[PDB]
């Protein structure tokens, strides 16, 4: 019941071990490898989206 | 071009010729409660014609020295038609909104407003350990008003334009759905705000969902011959409304 | 593996396309890359937004409340000590959690206990190892009333026994909100006549902790101090808000005094002075 | 003016000849007295080592009949602060006009020795010196007020980053909140 | 057998163990307005959960000598919940009904009622050329009462059991949907009355659509040891309700 | 009447006009003074957070010749307690008749903001107010007694749940049982 | 993975099918879903009856008996201390086990020991670590008679040695009933002439525990207190019964005083008061 | 001699490790994942089962 994933190392210069022990999900370790983002609902909160080339509400 | 915008909701239509855009909340359009999030079990009433329509609130004036306004918005529509009745007779209510704020001025006028729709705007009191009365956080469609100085009244909301009531930095208050009514280009401002809450269906009297704040940054400066009285008119309309738990009237 | 955006090359331009001119009067935040103002080269940028995620930003152990209680005194309320469970009494952890309006996190609690020997006539004792009991109590549970009262028995309640000289205790707590998210902000009343208390306090309902010494009446009082370190994890947060400018006043409201928005310059235009 | 809403207004008006300095401020998002309390300044006050490009955005909130052009420069350090307009246009600048489009964008690029900067006030890493200048004056017709208000906005570009956590220097408490 | 009948409408359920049948009007089940008969053009509100439910009116007693009762029925539900509110705020209303009348008695009691639902029951006045007040044709859920003799009061409805108010022969009053609550077999009576009118959608305050008449033929005769007070309870429920023309409140 | 078997009898009798309130009680399975000691009340007193629908069942234990109808309502909160029968029939109700079938079922549905409730007495979660009402009176023939006894039963539907363990507030001991 | 039942949709109905009318005079519990009274919508309910199972309800550590014994005194019976093994001396664990008539569970015992130094003239000692011996004794085993008697040798009996400053001891006990289930209720006598004792006590037969200090005669008496925490697991239970209303009196019977069935209202009909 | 099964987590939002160590069954951990139920012998304890549509001992 092992899980192997890459460590966090820098660019231009691994495969650790994770075994889930306790019988719950509140004992699972902190998911500190979620790098996902989408600034589409804090920027561009709009209908009729801009083009950046048109004069943008001319 | 896209300056002419029309909105039809039921039997009330707003046509503006110098709009800016429509800010759709945090991207999410209003929707009825899908049954993956269903909590209560009895059938709700969705009127959809006598409720999803534009209701006009009171109009306030903007002189050279006015400081701000705030409206609580599940409460300012307490007594506006069948939205008010179906607020009263039920127990749980879920609805989106659609804010529209009319304010017009000529080309020889200048100034700029700021229309921010802050969720869960819990305000601090004027004194430190005093209980706020219900008739100072809201007054229905009667608008409250900020005071630019350090307000020190009894049983009163802490009125300060440089704190926005919550003690936040008022320049940083633009993370929410905001528009700028700069008077040189725009006639109005439109915010389509979906229903953000931690519970799926909530009551509409105990809870103040959000607060619409209009705070002037650029003051209404103009010549010595122009028209002084420049009003501000606000008209909103709920969306996707539904009501759960019909019971006897009143609230206590 | 998600990188930041690179820099695309640009050149001399004469176009009707205007990245510089935008309409900030619509609430749209402009999206100008530096490749549209001046002639930027090709940059292969390997920055990773790693230590700015909402998981990485809040998953640090932070103190919430110090608890002080002695092992023998004259009054029964200065022995054991209780605490009502809340995160809004220290401004650092509270201010880090008040970026958001609603959050969903599991709590991982760690207690750090220190024992200070008091001053008396007979301090030269041969004291064995102290023992500590931390009994969680759900809302509505029995009220402990002494250090020898029979409500400390834990027929069901969560408890932990520690002996001084080991690693500090640690336990996890799952998501216990009855709604869907811990409301750091609630604009409303408690009574449906829009009366009662205003909070922010109507939706705390977390229960309370209790502390006591398992050892009996010692011949020398020892001041015990236990520190509680919350450590959230598996964090999802929604609908943010700007941080707090003015200083805090209490724990059961949001009340304050007005503070100036920043510190003044005494000039407005920079120069070589 | 910080005990009021007056602090956000940048005043600007018709000048006699040309070419004066309206405002100007150092670029230290976390150690300045200008962008200290803005949202970018707050988040970077929770950090220590940052990098990436910063956008400024300038809404013009004057009348609908007045025009004017404004030089929005960026002077990287090594030299001092440019004292007149002739010394100001030898940096990364932009010449912004006021028309239908009421807001500009000065997108400050990334010119740096190291990859990352410091939030705190220090000597080894200095950034740049924003200085705004009249390209022309403000020509306004009759029966309109003379003075107006410019606003400023701030944000971050696509490649902005922060590296080290710490405590922010804004939390100043004494005892507990019973 | 078919003596046990259940009716579920919204959030109110009537279960009877000695019913008789369900008389469905003149054969036609209630229905919404199909658009071959459409007159007005704006979208109507069909609540369907907060309106189509059983509303209980006042209970009246039946002694040995009582003569009758009548209820106007677009008017007796003037102030019964959101049916009352959506009556008030609109201008045109269309709805079916479902009458249920509870009245129970033991086996040592005898007597027989008559539950007739007369459309357009225009009643004559007591004097010949006198104007009837509004508070005598109806009193809301407060029941009016026939008088067995020749009634001769001022501003009053002509109370006579042998004329049924309209001057018709009261024995011939069974052409309408009628049921007989004979107390030896039956516990209640059910009439599903569709909306019969000459206009497709009518107002619900100016017009009295119909009149429910309970007139005892066999008097409540019983021994000298039984329970005297035998009440009569009436509970109806609208069906297929819709509302046209939302306007400001009131009626004048 | 708790020091006797009298506490289970709900008396009911012939009234003068109509429409009176026989009994009525709050819906707090664990914090009430009515359903506190019933089996559902005991099990929920071993818990803290519950949800799901609750059935009531009303056996009629009168004579074999008397009839009568009874309005069995459920009024969700926000408003008070309905004081007459006209205010009572604007909730979830049922109109129950007495015949061969001696027992009714009022199946209280689930109308709630949150998913789960609280067992303990608090203000944020209130449930509903059962109130029974004469739809008609009790008509009984001669040589039969006038007054009778209604019983009440309680159970749970298919989707009933409990969440947190704790100790129940009913265990009140002082020393050990030698 | 077992969910609770969902809600099926319903509509306007006029049928001879009557869910509301049932015969409670047969002992059949009616089965009315809320989709048969009013018009309920479609509800996809994800409640799981997880923490209400008979395993989850009883598998919590609960105290049964406190044992107090000193390390030097004047009388030999105040040194070591015994206890006859029973679960019916604390009303919480007993009341949780008396839902049922017969149960089948393995016991997992955990001892928690605290040492209190007594008051004397010479309390300033240099005391080494205490040691504890807990000798299980099956029914009919030898009787320890002193702290130095040679019956404490454990040639066969289960024992455990603990030193103060560690985690508490823990051992498991399998199913030891000679029948098929631990009878929490037995309605009968002991003699076949229907005489003798009445219990509930005829079928205890569990054996008894013993406690002593392994250390010798110290120069200062130390009051030792050990707490026994039973923790059942692998639980199967049959033929339930309602819980107990009246308070308990003793351990060897079921006797009581009559208690009122609840607390009075002083009204019978609710209103706005 | 490993056994892999799912943890207990809520709906709409695992695979731990269990190795049986000691030489008995009284040392095995508490089986706290038995969600099975059948209310068919506490409700409906009857012969001639009801239908809920028929009048139920008519």
């Amino acid at each position: 019941g092992a899980q192997v994933s890459t460590q966090k190392t820098g660019a231009h210069e691994i495969h650790y071990t994770n075994i889930n022990y306790y019988k719950d999900a509140a004992s699972n370790s902190a998911n500190r490898q979620d790098f996902t983002q989408d600034p589409g609902k804090f920027t561009e909160p709009v209908k009729d989206i801009m083009v950046k080339s048109l004069p943008a509400l001319n | 071009s896209d300056r002419v915008r029309s909105i039809t909701l039921g039997n009330s239509t707003i046509t503006t010729q110098e709009s800016a855009n429509v800010v759709v909340g945090y991207g999410v359009w209003p929707d009825y409660l899908s049954d993956e999030e269903a909590t209560a079990e009895d059938q709700p009433t969705q009127p959809d014609v006598a409720t999803c329509r534009f209701y006009t609130l009171d109009s306030v004036s903007w002189m050279k020295e006015s400081q701000g306004w705030w409206w609580k918005f599940p409460d300012a529509l307490r007594d506006m038609g069948l939205f008010g009745q179906n607020m009263q007779y039920h127990y749980l209510g879920r609805s989106g909104y659609t804010i529209h704020v009319q304010c017009n001025a000529s080309k020889f006028h200048q100034g700029c407003l700021l229309v921010v729709c802050v969720p869960e705007a819990e305000m601090g009191a004027a004194n430190i350990n005093e209980k706020i009365n219900r008739e100072h956080l809201s007054n229905g469609e009667v608008a409250n008003t900020f005071s630019g100085t350090k307000s020190s009244n009894t049983n009163d909301v802490q009125q300060a334009v440089f704190n926005a009531g919550m003690g936040v930095a008022v320049g940083n208050l633009t993370i929410f759905p905001h528009q700028w009514i700069n008077l040189r280009t725009n006639n109005c401002a439109t915010i389509v705000m979906p229903y953000i809450n931690s519970v799926p269906m909530d009551n509409m009297f105990r809870h103040y969902n959000f607060t619409l704040m209009i705070i002037p940054f650029a003051k209404l400066d103009y010549a010595a011959g122009s028209s002084t009285y420049i009003p501000i008119t606000v008209t909103v309309a709920p969306m996707c409304a539904e009501y759960n738990g019909l019971r006897l009237a009143g609230h206590q | 593996v998600v990188r930041v955006a690179d820099t695309m090359p640009s050149g001399p331009s004469n176009s009707e396309s205007i990245p510089a001119l935008t309409a900030a009067e619509t609430g749209h935040t402009s999206q100008v890359v530096p490749s549209d103002t001046i002639q930027t080269r090709h940059v292969r940028n390997f920055h990773v937004r790693s230590e700015s995620s909402v998981e990485n930003f809040l998953s640090r152990s932070a103190c919430v409340y110090i608890v002080e209680y002695k092992t023998r005194d004259d009054t029964p309320d200065k022995m054991y000590d209780s605490w009502v469970i809340n995160t809004r009494q220290v401004a650092q952890l509270r201010r880090k959690l008040e970026f958001f309006t609603y959050v969903r996190f599991d709590v991982e609690v760690t207690f750090v206990i220190t024992s200070v020997q008091d001053d008396s006539t007979r301090q030269n004792t041969d004291t064995p190892a102290l023992t500590h009991q931390i009994m969680y109590v759900p809302p509505g549970g029995p009220i402990p009333q002494a250090v020898d009262d029979y409500n400390w028995q834990t027929s069901t309640n969560p408890s932990v026994f520690w002996t001084e000289g080991n690693a500090p205790p640690r336990m996890s707590i799952p998501f216990m909100s009855v709604g869907n998210a811990y409301s750091n902000f609630y604009d409303g009343w408690s009574h449906f006549s829009q009366t009662g208390v205003y909070g922010f306090n109507t939706l705390n309902n977390m229960g309370k902790l209790y502390f006591r010494h398992v050892n009996d009446k010692t011949i020398s009082p020892i001041t015990s101090k236990v520190r509680i370190y919350f450590k959230p994890k598996h964090v999802k947060a929604w609908v943010p808000r700007p941080p707090r400018l003015c200083e805090y006043t209490h724990k059961d409201n949001v009340d304050f005094e007005p503070k100036g928005v920043t510190t003044s310059r005494t000039q407005l235009t920079i120069s070589n002075s | 003016n910080v005990n009021s809403l007056e602090a956000y207004r940048i005043p600007v008006h018709s000048v006699t000849e040309t070419g004066a300095q309206v405002f100007g401020f150092t670029l230290q998002p976390g150690a300045d007295t200008v962008m200290e309390r803005t949202l970018l300044g707050e988040i970077l006050n929770y950090y220590a080592n940052w990098s990436g490009s910063i956008k400024l955005t300038f809404m013009y909130c004057g009348s609908a009949m007045a025009t004017g052009k404004f030089l929005l420069a960026y002077s990287p350090p090594g030299a001092g602060v440019p004292k007149n307009r002739r010394e100001a246009m030898l940096g990364t600048h932009i010449i912004w006009d006021i028309g239908l489009q009421s807001s500009c964008v000065l997108c400050v690029p990334w010119i740096s020795q190291t990859h990352y900067r410091f939030v705190s006030k220090d000597i080894y890493t200095d950034a740049g010196f924003i200085t705004c200048w009249y390209q022309t004056s403000i020509v306004v017709p009759a029966e309109v007020q003379n003075q107006s208000v410019i606003l400023c906005f701030v944000s971050a570009c696509n490649d902005f980053s922060v590296r080290l956590l710490r405590d922010s220097p804004f939390v100043r408490q004494t005892a507990f909140y019973q």
